RNA sequence: CUCUAACUAUAAAAAUCUCUCUUCUC
RNA sequence: GGUGAAAUUCUUGGAUUUAUUGAAGACUAACUACUGCGAAAGCAUUUGCCAAGGACGUUUUCAUUAAUCAAGAACGAAAGUUAGGGGAUCGAAGAUGAUCAGAUACCGUCGUAGUCUUAACCAUAAACUAUGCCGACUAGGGAUCGGGUGGUGUUUUUCUUAUGACCCACUCGGCACCUUACGAGAAAUCAAAGUCUUUGGGUUCUGGGGGGAGUAUGGUCGCAAGGCUGAAACUUAAAGGAAUUG
């Protein structure tokens, strides 16, 4: 220790360090573009979703709330937004 | 890490990012956002669950970010802000729930203690709100006015 | 002064512990300052295993192992010699006493 | 202390001379149908022998009744119901481990779950049963301890209670014992609960018989033929 | 001499003098 | 079976006056009660291994007379509230029982261990010897 | 204790060196099979240094 | 660079005590 | 039975015992650890209902609502006091039985109130971590509890996913622990009791030598036990902390 770039830490250090503890607070979450096999509509779902979000066209609930990230419905296809 | 009425010292919170404008990938615009928010307002939902629904059901990061304005202020502009603010109303609901629990069974001395803490929180919050004059200066909660104010 | 950091209880953050009686002098001491032993021994002494073995049906009997937990007051623990008074810096060591049998 | 202040606020004979012998017979559920011998005073009217016999309960290790030493840590108790003459018939009355084994699988660094249950069997036998279960150190652990969560313990108890009730309410006591001897219920419980924990040493404890319908002597005759 | 028992004997003295108070009043 | 009539020993060995009381397989019928205190005088040694040993030899002799040759030995300490520990005599008693011709079988420990009952005698500071 | 002859004995038996230096990938099956980790370490060091790949089976059985 | 095993059981009573404390610099 | 030994005590109306039982009330052993929860007291069988709470996650909600707090409040072990209910055990008083010169004490056998409750008080503990609360920083290390992050990980198994379990790594908070001191302390010790003569982050409360004394007196709360508040006259050159050697 005794010398660091608190302005320029290694990106690995930032990734492992807790959020609100980095040089600038940066959320670890993101959004998801999710395709339900029911209808071809693509919906945006927050990673740590909270409500049992269903498709607007049909009752095909996509993400399930829990302590951590919303657990998906085993059938839908997701990409990171 | 104060945690008003508990020895707890955590920091479970949410850290909104550096950016203040909307994200580039956001295909929506302010107008549809405000119409949707106000539609939920007619649906009879408090601003908190409106925010969380817009965060999950849609790409709404934060209402201020994409609309330029804050949900309470938007509702006030459209005149659907509850006459009792969210947090005090929910504290009142919790207080009346605990009061019902205490009346239906007596010896819960520990539950009586936490009812006292709930009343203390209500008092402080109401004092702040009356300093900002959100609530009329005569407003006072003692036992049973809230028993109708919940309904 | 503080003879021990832990006060000898091993309570340190539990409010209060139920008391459990000493097995010899019936002293009431908290379950932590209730110096413990697991006396796993045979139901028949190792001295007389041969006589019991030769005069036994069910060849090579299991010969059960009697189990019981022993709770001493610390006064008994000093007198009944389960524990010994130790020198100052030797109070640090908390490990089992050097594996009696190995 | 041997001396007595002579307090008392010949007629000596050997009382065992007027005591005859009787033979214990186990039901057809067990394979060794002879148990041992019992001393009863000779059958004289106005307290006949069979008058005293009816109601006796005898404790015997299951290792003797099944031959194999695997049952060295089980113990059944049989009630005496009817006398055939110099040979008596018995029925299941209770079961329990020996205290040795019961203290054997209990150790530190593993929470034990007890699930009791009161049930009514197929015919009328009202019973109370116990189940003793232990969390298992997985064969990957570097964590020295193998505790369990309270919510998980509630789940385990719910599963065990459900399976116990399902078994007992369907069949009679005889088939209950017949499937109990190979402890197939142990394997069923661990199979149902395996997705929650490993949960080693599943066992069934203190099978306590509480109520019996009338006599059903025909069933006892079935168990002895 | 012993806080517990010096206190206890003082309590006994207080009780006796309170009985005397009751006698006088 | 090998014509062995199983008996039950049911040894009770407290800190005083060990007990050896052979009973039938039913347990309900009693045989040859003679205890430690019967075989010694001084009353200092009601529980002595020698008192227990004569008591066990006498019960074995009576078992020979009646005809019980195989015995199921049961060790029963004081248990319950009082010290839950085996006495100093019952071990010599069972050694004598095994020695005197009798064929042993199924030793077990039936000392009653309570689930937190009956705050026991001595006060709180306990026997202050 | 130690004297002149034992001194010389220690001296000679300490000067001892064996044949080919036991390293030089001569013993133990041409090229010391090692992990991917020191292999890519050498690669980042920028130097050829013959090698063979062997993943080290992260399991930590109690042994 | 490889290991997870046995062990014993003692507490009889013992109260009391008077002198007198006398120096450090090359 | 019982004890260092005995004796008081029960018993050929058969007690100690051996079995079945039934009874009431008590408590939840063994799991049970430098492990958990709660503000402290304290809380340990299971199931159902009741509300409550901490920590974690959050790109959700408002925008100083905050910290500590005279005055006032809610709890507060055990013992204790009223009344009503229980009445097993253990049991101050008492009765005894022993050692002893004395022993109305320790050891031993009975044993009233309490121990368990339901209402009403009492509000005192070595209520101890004898370390007030909220802030920020400073040093290495392992583990443990609760949550969450990733794992081409490992067994799991319903052919397989997915739980769950573990294993790895990281993070947040919690009881903590070990090492060292580069700092602190008079030290025993301390990772806070450090960042204090280089003296200042915000704060409430107590002490000014020891006896007198938490006593006298007056208020004040109480049915009472007593609790809170709280001196003086006089008296003494010490009492006291830690450590060292005998
Ligand atoms: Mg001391
Ligand atoms: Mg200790
Ligand atoms: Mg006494
Ligand atoms: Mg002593
Ligand atoms: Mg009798
Ligand atoms: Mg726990
Ligand atoms: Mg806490
Ligand atoms: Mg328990
Ligand atoms: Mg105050
Ligand atoms: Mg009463
Ligand atoms: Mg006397
Ligand atoms: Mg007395
Ligand atoms: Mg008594
Ligand atoms: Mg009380
Ligand atoms: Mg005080
Ligand atoms: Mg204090
Ligand atoms: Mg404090
Ligand atoms: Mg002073
Ligand atoms: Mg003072
Ligand atoms: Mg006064
Ligand atoms: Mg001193
Ligand atoms: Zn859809
Ligand atoms: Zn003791």
């Amino acid at each position: 220790v005794l010398v660091q770039d608190l302005l320029h830490p290694t990106a690995a250090s930032e990734a492992r360090k807790h959020k609100l503890k980095t040089l600038v607070q940066s959320p670890r979450s993101h959004f998801l573009d999710v395709k339900c096999p029911g209808c071809l509509n693509i919906t945006t779902v927050f990673s740590h979703a909270q409500t049992a979000v269903t498709c607007e066209s049909c009752s095909t609930v996509l993400c399930t709330p829990t302590g951590g990230k919303a657990k998906l419905s085993e059938g839908t296809s997701f990409r990171r937004k | 890490m104060g945690r008003m009425h508990s020895k707890g010292k955590g920091m479970s919170s949410s850290a909104i990012p550096y950016s203040r404008n909307a994200p580039a990938w956001f295909k929506g615009s302010s107008d549809g956002v405000v119409e949707q928010i106000i539609k939920y307002a007619r649906k009879g939902l408090t601003p908190s669950q409106i925010g969380v629904l817009l965060r999950d059901a849609h790409g709404v990061t934060q209402a201020k970010v994409i609309t330029g304005n804050k949900i309470l202020r938007i509702l006030k502009s459209n005149g659907l802000a509850p006459e009792i603010p969210e947090d005090l109303y929910f504290l009142i609901k919790k207080a009346v729930s605990v009061r019902k629990h205490l009346e239906r069974n007596r010896k819960d001395k520990d539950a009586k203690f936490r009812l006292i803490l709930i009343e203390s929180r209500i008092h402080r919050l109401a004092r702040y709100y009356r300093t900002v004059s959100v609530l009329p200066p005569n407003w006072k909660y003692e036992s049973a006015t809230a028993s109708a104010l919940v309904n | 002064p503080k003879k021990r950091a832990s006060n000898g209880r091993n309570k340190k953050g539990r409010g209060h512990v139920k008391p459990v009686r000493c097995v010899n002098c019936s002293r009431s001491v908290p379950k932590d300052k209730a110096i413990k032993r697991m006396a796993i021994r045979n139901i028949v002494e190792a001295a007389a295993i041969r006589d019991l073995s030769e005069a036994s049906v069910y060849a090579e009997y299991a010969l059960p192992k009697t189990y019981n937990k022993l709770h001493y007051c610390i006064s008994c623990a000093i007198h009944a010699r389960i524990v010994r008074v130790r020198s100052r810096t030797d109070r640090r060591i908390r490990a089992p006493p050097q594996r009696p049998r190995f | 202390a041997v001396g007595k202040n002579k307090r008392l606020s010949k007629r000596v004979v050997d009382p065992f001379t007027r005591k005859e012998w009787y033979d214990i017979k186990a039901p057809s559920t067990f394979e060794n149908r002879n148990v041992g011998k019992t001393l009863v005073n000779k059958s004289v009217g106005l307290k006949n022998a069979s008058d005293s016999l009816k109601g006796r309960v005898v404790e015997v290790c299951l290792a003797d009744l099944q031959g194999s030493e695997d049952h060295s840590f089980r113990k059944v108790k049989l009630r005496v119901d009817e006398v055939q003459g110099k040979n008596l018939l018995t029925n299941f009355h209770g079961m329990d481990f020996t205290t040795d084994k019961l203290r054997s699988m209990v150790r530190k660094w593993q929470t034990l779950i007890e699930a009791n249950v009161t049930v009514k069997t197929s015919d009328d036998y009202v019973l109370r049963i116990f189940a003793i279960a232990f969390t298992r150190k997985q064969a990957n652990q570097v964590k020295r301890t193998s505790y369990a969560q309270s919510s998980h313990i509630r789940q385990i108890r719910k599963v065990i209670s459900e399976i116990l009730t399902r078994e007992v309410q369907n069949s009679t006591l005889a088939q209950l014992t017949s499937k109990l001897i190979p402890e197939v219920i142990n394997k069923e419980i661990e199979n149902a609960t395996k997705d929650i924990f490993p949960l080693q040493n599943v066992h069934i404890r203190k099978v306590k018989l509480l109520k019996q319908p009338k006599f059903d002597l025909g069933s006892l005759l079935s168990l002895h033929g | 001499m012993r806080a517990k028992w010096r206190k206890k004997r003082t309590r006994r003295l207080k009780r006796k003098r309170r009985k005397v108070r009751a006698r006088s009043k | 079976d090998n014509s062995q009539v199983f008996g039950v020993a049911r040894i009770f060995a407290s800190f005083n006056d060990t007990f050896v009381h052979v009973t039938d397989l039913s347990g309900r019928e009693t045989i040859a009660r003679v205890t430690g205190g019967m075989k010694v005088k001084a009353d200092r040694d009601e529980s002595s291994p020698y008192a227990a040993m004569l008591a066990a030899q006498d019960v074995a002799a009576k078992c020979k007379e009646v005809g019980i040759t195989a015995v199921h030995i049961k060790i029963r300490a004081t248990g319950g509230t009082r010290s839950k520990t085996p006495g100093p005599g019952g071990q010599a008693a069972l050694r004598a029982l095994a020695r005197s011709g009798l064929r042993i079988g199924r030793i077990e420990d039936v000392t009653p261990v309570p689930s937190d009952s009956t705050r026991k005698k001595g006060g709180r500071r306990g026997r202050r010897l | 204790i130690s004297f002149k002859l034992q001194e010389e004995e220690r001296e000679r038996k300490d000067q001892y060196v064996p044949d080919v230096s036991a390293l030089d990938l001569s013993h133990s099956n041409d090229v010391l099979n090692v992990d991917t980790q020191t292999a890519e370490l050498v690669n980042s060091l920028g130097l050829k240094l013959p090698l063979s790949v062997s993943s080290v089976s992260a399991v930590r059985d109690r042994r």
